[PDB]
RNA sequence: UGGUGG
DNA sequence: ACCCACCAAAAA
């Protein structure tokens, strides 16, 4: 991971809304440098107006020296593929989509677009005038991940060209793509909600929705009203998005945890952690701190979460040397982040920490078994999944385009 | 001073709750009798003024849009339609064959209707949000509501702590770029709609100083969604530019 | 019933 | 037989 300085994280801001955010960093920085000088007669013909002024206005505002209250953006490249690659261990659906780095033959780091690559792989083997457009294979795919099996027969009628699409995700993504098909063979026909917990402790509850349909006459015409009505169905085909999505929003919750922390807060821990805290208990504590160390025994995600309930009784529960690992593992400085889900925005200042930040909990994600452990919860008895590649997470810490 | 402006920013959104504000149009407001014509024709008076307020919303609306918003009334799907015929044929609106859809023809005020444009979705706060402690309340100090988004509700651990941490987060207008999106981004480009009123909006929410806190609510899933719609880090691309940190901070 | 963001 | 959240309301 090659690092930034503040006013860098500007530049690439800037790049991003006109904006070029499929172009690797350098190039980026270079486009910048060309047209620092006349960036607001740009304004007009920027993809994103609004946000291309912001960032501009700023990055002047930066030069005389004033301060500043603009958050430059960075946003995963495709959140859902990155946790289904960490969570199988799939080193080439990695690649698709920069959780670990892919060079072309020159040996530059590229800023990978997952959906490019397989439109790229599919036109490559079926050749010779293939009719299909790369948004109608865009949208075939990222319905797919989320489990539609109509859109990409849509896209790619139910003949040949569906065959080479699932064949070419197969090849690109194995195991991404097995556990996807695992899913939709993973409801039950009796339940009426799906529960499982994340390792922070959120409490995910499914309720089943489905159509009742009362037909009703209007001038002896007929018109069908159709009302969700919680009940049961044969198969399912919400467990891989609610449960990518469930993930991506610990992903969330646990990285505003990390970033945006407090200070006395650090410093309390790490002296209860070196046992040179005033004595303080709470009994009200114990349950919680059992159960989220559990978590971290169980998957390997050690919430920050966990400080909360962490006193001179609870510490002695958990390894006091994975909390202060964690602690060394934040940053510095802490600092607020805004999230839309998979959209960070933090002062560019904070730029380097918040991809440090992003990249150990893709890793975490890859390393440990949180898979096993949220599908556990959902079919109702242990199972284990087994990292395809166990060795992916390694790569992951140093990853360089996963925030771009 | 700000403890009241925010008691009065709260009473405001209370006041102008959608559907109820709408009903006192047809109730309490309207030179129309609603009670005593619905029983001349037959109709329970709590529908025909609900049916009535869903016509001032829709305009225009089919029939299994229009049934799924009054269902509740009746034993039967059947039983809402019929009654929305009576009304039909008593000219309460129309109804046009050709088109297979309902009309509104008495609609509320203007004045009315910008009250609502308003103020019938959440504003920021101007205070610290109320502490979360319980999966009760949303950090205002009026609304006791589930904080889980739809009707989802548990009183299992949704992680609190991370809408407490994102709702201390202090936010202001970069009003540089907000006067750039109403002077000029209608000639860089629903957005109408959205302006007419967010610039009103954003100044007497600001009023007592350039700083407000926007409230956080979990999805069933654990995503997390800040809740408001004319001030908003998510959501639309002319709402996202106006937002900054309160606490700026010199880059180097 | 169309759009907004993810 | 694609997830969620939310808005938005239409013309002699």
């Amino acid at each position: 991971m090659q690092t930034f300085t503040a006013r860098e994280y500007l530049k690439i801001d800037i790049a991003n809304n006109y904006g070029l955010d499929k172009e690797d960093w350098d190039d980026r920085i270079a486009w910048f440098d060309k047209n620092e000088n006349n960036l607001l007669n740009l304004v007009r013909e920027a993809e994103e107006p609004a946000l291309f002024y912001a960032g501009v206005k700023a990055w002047m505002d930066v030069k005389e020296g004033k301060p500043i209250g603009y958050p430059v953006a960075l946003d995963a490249t495709s959140s859902g593929l990155q946790i289904l690659a960490c969570l199988t261990g799939d080193r080439r659906a990695a690649e698709l989509c920069n959780v670990v780095n892919y060079r072309d033959e020159s040996g530059k780091v590229k800023r990978r677009d997952a959906y490019t690559v397989i439109y790229n792989k599919m036109l490559n083997t079926l050749g010779k005038g293939a009719r299909i457009k790369r948004n109608d294979c865009k949208q075939a795919i990222m319905t797919a991940l989320y489990g539609s099996e109509a859109k990409p027969k849509e896209v790619f009628g139910e003949g040949i060209m569906l065959n080479v699409f699932e064949s070419t995700m197969n090849v690109e993504a194995p195991a991404v793509w097995e556990l996807n098909k695992f899913w939709l063979q993973c409801g039950n026909p009796e339940a009426f909600v799906y529960h499982w917990v994340m390792p922070d402790g959120f409490n995910v509850y499914i309720k089943v929705m489905v159509n009742e349909v009362e037909t009703v006459h209007f001038l002896d015409k007929p018109y069908d009203c159709v009302r969700k009505v919680q009940g049961t169905e044969e198969k399912t085909r919400m467990l891989s998005a609610n449960t990518t999505h469930s993930i991506d929003g610990l992903v969330v919750r646990e990285l505003v945890r990390r970033c945006d922390y407090d200070k006395n807060q650090i410093e309390y821990i790490k002296a209860l952690c070196n046992g040179e805290a005033e004595y303080k208990a709470s009994e009200k504590n114990y349950g919680k701190a059992m159960e989220l160390w559990g978590y971290y025994e169980k998957t390997g995600f050690l919430t920050a979460r966990i400080f909360d309930y962490l006193d001179s009784e609870t510490i002695k529960l958990v390894n006091t040397q994975d909390i202060l690992d964690l602690i060394e593992s934040m940053p510095k400085k802490p600092f607020h982040v805004l999230t839309v889900h998979d959209c960070f925005r933090c002062l560019p200042n904070y730029g380097n920490d918040i991809r440090r930040q992003y990249n150990n909990l893709l890793a975490t994600i890859a390393k440990g078994d949180l898979l096993s452990f949220i599908m556990s919860q959902v079919i109702g008895q242990e199972v284990t999944i087994g990292k395809l590649d166990p060795t992916l997470w390694e790569d992951v810490l140093e990853t360089e385009y996963a925030l771009s | 001073s700000t403890i009241e402006h925010q008691m009065h920013l709260e009473k405001l959104y209370n006041k102008n709750q959608l559907l109820p504000r709408m009903r006192q149009e047809f109730e309490e407001n309207s030179g129309i009798d609603f009670k005593a014509f619905f029983a001349h024709i037959g109709i329970d008076y709590k529908f025909g003024i609900d049916a009535m307020v869903q016509m001032a919303l829709h305009k225009r609306a089919d029939l299994p849009t229009l049934v799924g918003t009054l269902r509740h009334h009746c034993k039967s799907a059947q039983e809402v339609a019929d009654n929305l015929f009576k009304m039909a044929s008593e000219d309460c609106f129309n109804f046009d064959p050709t088109i297979d859809k309902f009309i509104v023809i008495y609609t509320i005020s203007d004045d009315v209707q910008h009250e609502l444009d308003s103020f019938q979705y959440p504003l920021p706060m101007v205070v610290r949000p109320k502490l979360l402690t319980k999966n009760y309340g949303t950090g205002y100090f009026t609304c006791n509501k589930s904080v889980i988004l739809k009707k989802n509700h548990t009183d299992d651990d949704i992680c609190l702590d991370h809408l407490n941490r994102m709702n201390k987060i202090p936010l202001s207008i970069n009003w540089d770029v907000a006067h750039m999106v109403k002077n000029e981004w209608a000639n860089l480009d629903a957005f109408q709609k959205y302006d007419r009123t967010a610039h009103e909006v954003m100044g007497l929410l600001t009023q007592e100083g350039n700083k407000f806190y926007l409230t956080h609510r979990p999805d069933k899933r654990g995503r997390t969604y800040s809740q408001g719609y004319h001030v908003n880090y998510q959501g639309t691309s002319w709402n996202k530019a106006v937002l900054e940190f309160a606490e700026k901070e010199v880059i180097d």
